[PDB]
């Protein structure tokens, strides 16, 4: 979407946190956005 | 951010927080979208009536932080800015219309385990997720009720809600840049942003990616956590190609 040389960096390395995704560890809520998907 | 929880180390790590310079003083939330941009509300900029009108030296971001009270050394980061975007079209006059702006560092941040950007929506994302029903995550440092403030980041998880509720439940002119969530009287759970809270993110995690996606931006609202009552987000998704063309511009 964006031009890297402009955005900077990020683009392609966001949404992912190193303290729970990067680890394959759920936070402690995050379970209740999932579970409002479901229906 | 009213009847919230504490959030867990390095649980945002896009959160920034906006603060005024000379007095130093916290004046509202933002998001980190990539090493050198940062989203924000564009009241948070520029508000005549409330004498916001700020400069990009008028401000400082700090990002990582943990703490509202101490300096985590190595951990968080103060950043100047280097030039600030607001909507063209944003109408602070009347409701808010299009309450977004960006801000550009001066100088792009290293990503840790504690400062990381958050997506933003692309079309087939924004679909699937931004419907009524679905939760979203919203996080900031504002006021624990209609007042105070936080020492710990504070999130909560709201239900988006359904256009023709958000409609009836004020008389404020709503727009298709905007979307309203919080639980209704009914539901039992409660939850809402509230004053200086404007300009944090509230975010989706898609089940697909497992990514988190900034849906929108704390806005506005009448109270805090009343009943009957949403909180207002800006629409991110409809105002990508504004992001877009500012960021693609400079
Ligand atoms: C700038 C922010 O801190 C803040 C966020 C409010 C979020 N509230 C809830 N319940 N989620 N925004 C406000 O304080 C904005 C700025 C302008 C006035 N305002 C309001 O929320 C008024 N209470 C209502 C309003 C006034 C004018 C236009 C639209 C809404
Ligand atoms: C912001 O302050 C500048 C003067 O320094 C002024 O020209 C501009 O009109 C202000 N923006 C307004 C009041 O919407
Ligand atoms: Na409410
Ligand atoms: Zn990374
Ligand atoms: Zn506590
Ligand atoms: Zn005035
Ligand atoms: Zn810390």
């Amino acid at each position: 979407a964006f031009n890297p040389r402009t955005f900077g960096s990020g683009e392609a390395d966001c949404g992912l946190r190193p303290l729970f995704e990067k680890k394959s560890l759920e936070d402690k809520t995050e379970r209740e956005l999932l579970e409002s998907y479901i229906d | 951010i009213v009847e919230g929880s504490d959030a867990e180390i390095g649980m945002s790590p896009w959160q920034v927080m906006l603060f005024r310079k000379s007095p130093q003083e916290l004046l509202c939330g933002a998001s980190l979208i990539s090493d050198r941009w940062v989203l924000t509300a564009a009241h948070c900029l520029l508000y005549p009536p409330w004498d916001k009108n700020f400069t990009e030296n008028d401000l400082l971001v700090r990002i990582g932080k943990h703490s509202r009270t101490r300096y985590e050394r190595n951990i968080e980061k103060i950043s100047m800015l280097e030039k600030i975007y607001i909507h063209p079209r944003y109408n602070w006059r009347e409701n808010l219309d299009r309450d977004i702006a960006l801000m550009k560092l001066k100088k792009p941040v290293a990503f840790s385990d504690y400062i990381h950007p958050v997506c933003l929506p692309d079309r087939e994302t924004a679909a699937s997720l931004l419907q009524a029903g679905y939760k979203g995550r919203v996080t900031g440092w504002g006021n624990l009720k209609e007042t105070g403030q936080p020492s710990v980041l504070q999130v909560v998880n709201l239900p988006i809600v359904e256009r023709p509720v958000c409609k009836d439940s004020t008389r404020i002119r709503i727009t298709d840049n905007m979307f309203c969530a919080g639980y209704k009287p009914d539901e039992g759970k409660r939850g809402d942003a509230c004053e200086a809270d404007s300009g944090g993110p509230f975010v989706m995690k898609s089940p697909f990616n497992n990514r988190w996606y900034q849906m929108g931006i704390v806005s506005w609202g009448e109270g805090c956590d009343r009943d009957g009552k949403y909180g207002f987000y800006t629409h991110v998704f409809r105002l990508k190609k504004w992001i877009q063309k500012v960021i693609d511009q400079f």
